[PDB]
Protein backbone atom coordinates (compact mmCIF):
# COMPACT_ATOMS: atom_id res chain seq x y z
CA UNK A 1 0.00 0.00 0.00
CA UNK A 2 2.26 2.64 0.96
CA UNK A 3 4.59 1.98 -2.07
CA UNK A 4 1.64 2.51 -3.38
CA UNK A 5 1.15 6.04 -2.63
CA UNK A 6 4.62 6.76 -3.26
CA UNK A 7 4.71 6.30 -6.80
CA UNK A 8 1.71 8.05 -7.57
CA UNK A 9 3.17 11.01 -5.81
CA UNK A 10 6.13 10.83 -7.97
CA UNK A 11 4.18 10.40 -10.82
CA UNK A 12 2.09 13.76 -9.95
CA UNK A 13 4.82 15.85 -9.05
CA UNK A 14 5.85 14.62 -12.01
CA UNK A 15 3.29 15.72 -13.82
CA UNK A 16 3.51 19.07 -12.32
CA UNK A 17 6.33 19.29 -14.02
CA UNK A 18 5.16 18.75 -18.12
CA UNK A 19 2.04 21.86 -17.77
CA UNK A 20 4.11 24.04 -17.00
CA UNK A 21 7.79 22.67 -16.44
CA UNK A 22 10.99 23.36 -18.55
CA UNK A 23 11.06 19.35 -19.25
CA UNK A 24 8.96 17.50 -21.50
CA UNK A 25 10.22 14.44 -20.69
CA UNK A 26 10.37 13.53 -16.82
CA UNK A 27 13.24 10.72 -16.35
CA UNK A 28 13.55 9.66 -12.50
CA UNK A 29 16.91 8.58 -12.00
CA UNK A 30 18.20 7.61 -8.44
CA UNK A 31 20.22 10.37 -8.21
CA UNK A 32 16.95 13.27 -9.19
CA UNK A 33 14.61 10.99 -6.84
CA UNK A 34 15.03 14.00 -3.88
CA UNK A 35 13.21 16.39 -5.51
CA UNK A 36 9.86 14.09 -5.95
CA UNK A 37 9.77 12.38 -2.81
CA UNK A 38 12.79 14.48 -0.39
CA UNK A 39 15.20 12.80 2.09
CA UNK A 40 14.98 9.06 2.97
CA UNK A 41 12.22 8.40 6.16
CA UNK A 42 14.13 5.42 6.83
CA UNK A 43 17.80 4.15 6.69
CA UNK A 44 18.60 1.47 9.17
CA UNK A 45 17.34 -1.97 8.52
CA UNK A 46 17.67 -3.57 11.45
CA UNK A 47 17.96 -2.02 14.75
CA UNK A 48 22.24 -2.70 14.90
CA UNK A 49 24.53 -5.69 14.61
CA UNK A 50 24.22 -7.64 17.69
CA UNK A 51 25.80 -5.93 21.04
CA UNK A 52 28.43 -8.32 22.48
CA UNK A 53 26.56 -9.28 25.53
CA UNK A 54 23.02 -9.81 25.80
CA UNK A 55 20.72 -9.81 22.72
CA UNK A 56 19.34 -11.98 20.10
CA UNK A 57 17.16 -11.49 17.31
CA UNK A 58 14.18 -12.83 17.50
CA UNK A 59 10.95 -12.89 15.01
CA UNK A 60 7.63 -12.23 15.71
CA UNK A 61 4.53 -12.64 14.15
CA UNK A 62 3.09 -8.85 14.61
CA UNK A 63 -0.80 -8.34 14.17
CA UNK A 64 0.69 -6.43 10.55
CA UNK A 65 3.05 -8.57 8.75
CA UNK A 66 6.27 -9.89 10.39
CA UNK A 67 8.73 -8.08 12.42
CA UNK A 68 12.18 -8.60 13.79
CA UNK A 69 11.92 -7.60 17.91
CA UNK A 70 15.22 -7.65 20.01
CA UNK A 71 15.10 -9.37 23.21
CA UNK A 72 17.49 -7.36 25.39
CA UNK A 73 18.76 -8.10 29.14
CA UNK A 74 21.16 -6.58 31.72
CA UNK A 75 22.59 -6.74 35.03
CA UNK A 76 21.38 -4.70 37.55
CA UNK A 77 23.44 -4.49 40.54
CA UNK A 78 27.23 -5.60 41.42
CA UNK A 79 27.37 -9.08 40.89
CA UNK A 80 29.84 -9.90 43.30
CA UNK A 81 29.08 -8.27 46.51
CA UNK A 82 29.38 -11.66 49.10
CA UNK A 83 30.57 -14.84 47.29
CA UNK A 84 29.57 -16.95 50.47
CA UNK A 85 25.69 -15.63 50.60
CA UNK A 86 22.32 -16.80 49.50
CA UNK A 87 19.65 -14.71 48.09
CA UNK A 88 18.92 -15.52 44.38
CA UNK A 89 18.84 -13.15 41.89
CA UNK A 90 15.39 -12.14 41.00
CA UNK A 91 14.40 -11.07 37.27
CA UNK A 92 12.30 -7.92 36.30
CA UNK A 93 10.44 -8.49 33.39
CA UNK A 94 9.51 -5.56 31.78
CA UNK A 95 7.46 -4.59 28.09
CA UNK A 96 3.75 -4.67 29.42
CA UNK A 97 3.60 -8.38 29.25
CA UNK A 98 0.32 -10.33 29.67
CA UNK A 99 0.23 -12.93 32.63
CA UNK A 100 0.92 -16.01 30.00
CA UNK B 1 20.56 23.97 36.94
CA UNK B 2 21.64 23.34 40.21
CA UNK B 3 23.17 19.64 40.46
CA UNK B 4 20.14 16.65 39.62
CA UNK B 5 17.84 18.82 37.23
CA UNK B 6 17.22 18.43 33.46
CA UNK B 7 15.14 20.91 31.06
CA UNK B 8 13.27 18.42 28.85
CA UNK B 9 10.92 19.14 25.43
CA UNK B 10 7.81 16.91 25.39
CA UNK B 11 4.49 17.44 23.43
CA UNK B 12 1.81 18.32 24.97
CA UNK B 13 -1.62 18.44 23.89
CA UNK B 14 -1.90 21.28 22.94
CA UNK B 15 1.45 22.69 21.34
CA UNK B 16 5.25 21.81 23.11
CA UNK B 17 6.53 23.05 26.25
CA UNK B 18 9.75 22.77 27.94
CA UNK B 19 8.69 20.79 31.67
CA UNK B 20 11.85 19.95 33.81
CA UNK B 21 12.67 17.11 35.38
CA UNK B 22 14.29 16.44 38.93
CA UNK B 23 15.53 14.40 41.48
CA UNK B 24 16.46 14.07 45.15
CA UNK B 25 17.38 12.60 47.81
CA UNK B 26 15.13 10.82 49.95
CA UNK B 27 17.45 8.72 53.08
CA UNK B 28 20.89 8.97 54.09
CA UNK B 29 23.38 7.19 51.99
CA UNK B 30 25.35 5.30 55.14
CA UNK B 31 21.88 4.23 57.22
CA UNK B 32 24.06 0.39 56.33
CA UNK B 33 27.73 0.87 55.03
CA UNK B 34 27.68 -2.58 54.18
CA UNK B 35 24.44 -3.15 53.48
CA UNK B 36 23.48 -4.96 50.21
CA UNK B 37 19.63 -3.15 49.56
CA UNK B 38 18.87 -1.90 46.75
CA UNK B 39 18.21 2.12 45.86
CA UNK B 40 14.95 2.00 45.18
CA UNK B 41 13.57 4.61 42.39
CA UNK B 42 10.54 6.25 43.79
CA UNK B 43 8.63 8.08 40.95
CA UNK B 44 6.30 10.72 41.51
CA UNK B 45 4.28 13.53 39.36
CA UNK B 46 1.11 11.24 38.35
CA UNK B 47 2.21 8.82 36.12
CA UNK B 48 0.64 6.36 33.96
CA UNK B 49 1.65 2.68 33.44
CA UNK B 50 3.90 2.88 30.31
CA UNK B 51 5.69 5.70 32.16
CA UNK B 52 6.70 3.47 35.08
CA UNK B 53 7.61 1.28 32.66
CA UNK B 54 10.13 3.50 30.63
CA UNK B 55 11.19 4.76 34.02
CA UNK B 56 12.53 1.88 35.39
CA UNK B 57 14.63 0.75 31.96
CA UNK B 58 15.80 4.12 32.06
CA UNK B 59 17.16 3.78 35.62
CA UNK B 60 18.66 0.17 35.22
CA UNK B 61 20.48 1.57 32.01
CA UNK B 62 22.00 4.49 34.41
CA UNK B 63 22.58 1.98 36.97
CA UNK B 64 24.50 -0.06 34.62
CA UNK B 65 25.94 2.86 32.69
CA UNK B 66 27.93 4.05 35.82
CA UNK B 67 29.32 0.57 37.05
CA UNK B 68 30.66 0.36 33.44
CA UNK B 69 32.22 3.72 33.63
CA UNK B 70 33.21 4.33 37.25
CA UNK B 71 33.98 1.60 39.17
CA UNK B 72 34.59 3.18 42.39
CA UNK B 73 31.45 5.26 42.40
CA UNK B 74 28.23 3.57 44.07
CA UNK B 75 26.29 5.98 45.26
CA UNK B 76 23.14 5.32 42.50
CA UNK B 77 23.40 1.38 43.90
CA UNK B 78 22.74 1.50 47.34
CA UNK B 79 20.84 5.23 48.05
CA UNK B 80 16.98 5.59 48.01
CA UNK B 81 16.14 8.58 45.62
CA UNK B 82 13.11 10.07 44.83
CA UNK B 83 12.66 11.00 40.75
CA UNK B 84 9.97 13.64 40.00
CA UNK B 85 8.57 13.91 35.95
CA UNK B 86 5.98 17.03 36.07
CA UNK B 87 2.44 15.55 34.02
CA UNK B 88 1.48 17.31 30.74
CA UNK B 89 3.09 14.92 28.38
CA UNK B 90 0.65 13.68 25.83
CA UNK B 91 0.25 9.82 26.64
CA UNK B 92 1.25 8.67 23.04
CA UNK B 93 4.78 11.07 23.92
CA UNK B 94 5.55 9.89 26.60
CA UNK B 95 8.27 7.58 26.28
CA UNK B 96 10.20 10.66 24.74
CA UNK B 97 11.75 11.76 27.81
CA UNK B 98 13.11 8.62 28.57
CA UNK B 99 16.69 10.29 27.61
CA UNK B 100 16.30 13.06 29.97
CA UNK B 101 15.95 11.02 33.42
CA UNK B 102 19.16 8.64 32.04
CA UNK B 103 21.09 11.71 32.25
CA UNK B 104 19.27 13.40 35.75
CA UNK B 105 20.49 10.81 37.74
CA UNK B 106 24.13 10.44 36.27
CA UNK B 107 23.98 14.10 37.29
CA UNK B 108 23.31 13.32 40.88
CA UNK B 109 25.77 10.85 41.21
CA UNK B 110 28.87 12.80 40.33
CA UNK B 111 28.25 16.15 41.34
CA UNK B 112 28.87 18.11 38.24
CA UNK B 113 25.93 20.54 36.96
CA UNK B 114 24.48 19.42 33.59
CA UNK B 115 25.80 22.23 30.62
CA UNK B 116 24.10 25.06 30.61
CA UNK B 117 20.66 25.55 28.52
CA UNK B 118 20.96 22.09 26.79
CA UNK B 119 17.56 20.61 26.30
CA UNK B 120 17.49 16.74 24.89
CA UNK B 121 15.01 14.06 24.74
CA UNK B 122 14.44 10.77 22.42
CA UNK B 123 13.42 7.19 24.16
CA UNK B 124 16.39 5.01 25.47
CA UNK B 125 16.81 0.89 25.47
CA UNK B 126 18.70 -1.25 27.77
CA UNK B 127 21.93 -1.28 25.72
CA UNK B 128 21.30 2.91 24.91
CA UNK B 129 20.22 2.39 21.67
CA UNK B 130 17.80 5.89 20.65
CA UNK B 131 14.98 5.26 18.94
CA UNK B 132 12.82 7.87 16.96
CA UNK B 133 10.05 10.02 18.38
CA UNK B 134 7.22 11.65 16.98
CA UNK B 135 6.01 15.44 17.39
CA UNK B 136 9.33 17.13 16.45
CA UNK B 137 7.99 20.17 15.20
CA UNK B 138 5.89 21.35 18.35
CA UNK B 139 9.06 20.51 20.33
CA UNK B 140 11.14 22.28 18.20
CA UNK B 141 8.81 25.39 17.68
CA UNK B 142 8.52 25.00 21.70
CA UNK B 143 11.82 25.29 22.68
CA UNK B 144 13.17 27.99 20.70
CA UNK B 145 11.64 30.70 23.20
CA UNK B 146 13.18 29.08 25.96
CA UNK B 147 16.32 30.30 25.48
CA UNK B 148 17.86 26.70 24.77
CA UNK B 149 21.09 26.90 22.50
CA UNK B 150 22.22 23.13 21.97
CA UNK B 151 19.03 20.99 21.21
CA UNK B 152 20.29 17.54 20.72
CA UNK B 153 17.66 14.57 18.77
CA UNK B 154 18.23 11.11 18.15
CA UNK B 155 19.84 10.26 15.03
CA UNK B 156 16.93 8.43 13.17
CA UNK B 157 14.81 11.83 13.23
CA UNK B 158 17.30 14.12 11.57
CA UNK B 159 15.78 14.29 8.43
CA UNK B 160 12.11 15.67 9.85
CA UNK B 161 14.57 18.33 11.55
CA UNK B 162 16.17 19.20 8.02
CA UNK B 163 12.58 19.55 6.23
CA UNK B 164 11.03 22.40 8.62
CA UNK B 165 11.28 26.12 7.30
CA UNK B 166 14.64 27.51 7.56
CA UNK B 167 13.72 30.32 9.94
CA UNK B 168 12.47 28.24 12.73
CA UNK B 169 16.28 26.43 12.95
CA UNK B 170 18.16 29.43 12.40
CA UNK B 171 20.12 30.33 15.22
CA UNK B 172 20.55 27.18 17.79
CA UNK B 173 23.00 24.62 16.92
CA UNK B 174 22.05 20.86 16.92
CA UNK B 175 23.38 17.35 17.30
CA UNK B 176 22.14 14.34 16.56
CA UNK B 177 23.51 10.99 18.29
CA UNK B 178 22.54 7.19 17.87
CA UNK B 179 24.12 5.20 20.72
CA UNK B 180 23.55 7.13 23.97
CA UNK B 181 27.24 6.79 25.40
CA UNK B 182 27.96 10.23 23.18
CA UNK B 183 25.64 12.33 24.85
CA UNK B 184 27.36 11.46 28.20
CA UNK B 185 30.17 13.31 26.57
CA UNK B 186 28.72 16.56 25.53
CA UNK B 187 26.48 17.29 28.12
CA UNK B 188 29.80 17.04 30.49
CA UNK B 189 32.45 18.63 28.42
Amino acid sequence: RNLQKQVEKVLRKSAYKIVSGEAESVEVTPENLQDFVGKPVFTVERMYDVTPPGVVMGLAWTAMGGSTLFVETSLRRPQDKDAKGDKDGSLEVTGQLGEV
Amino acid sequence: TPPGVVMGLAWTAMGGSTLFVETSLRRPQDKDAKGDKDGSLEVTGQLGEVMKESARIAYTFARAFLMQHAPANDYLVTSHIHLHVPEGATPKDGPSAGCTIVTALLSLAMGRPVRQNLAMTGEVSLTGKILPVGGIKEKTIAAKRAGVTCIVLPAENKKDFYDLAAFITEGLEVHFVEHYREIFDIAFP
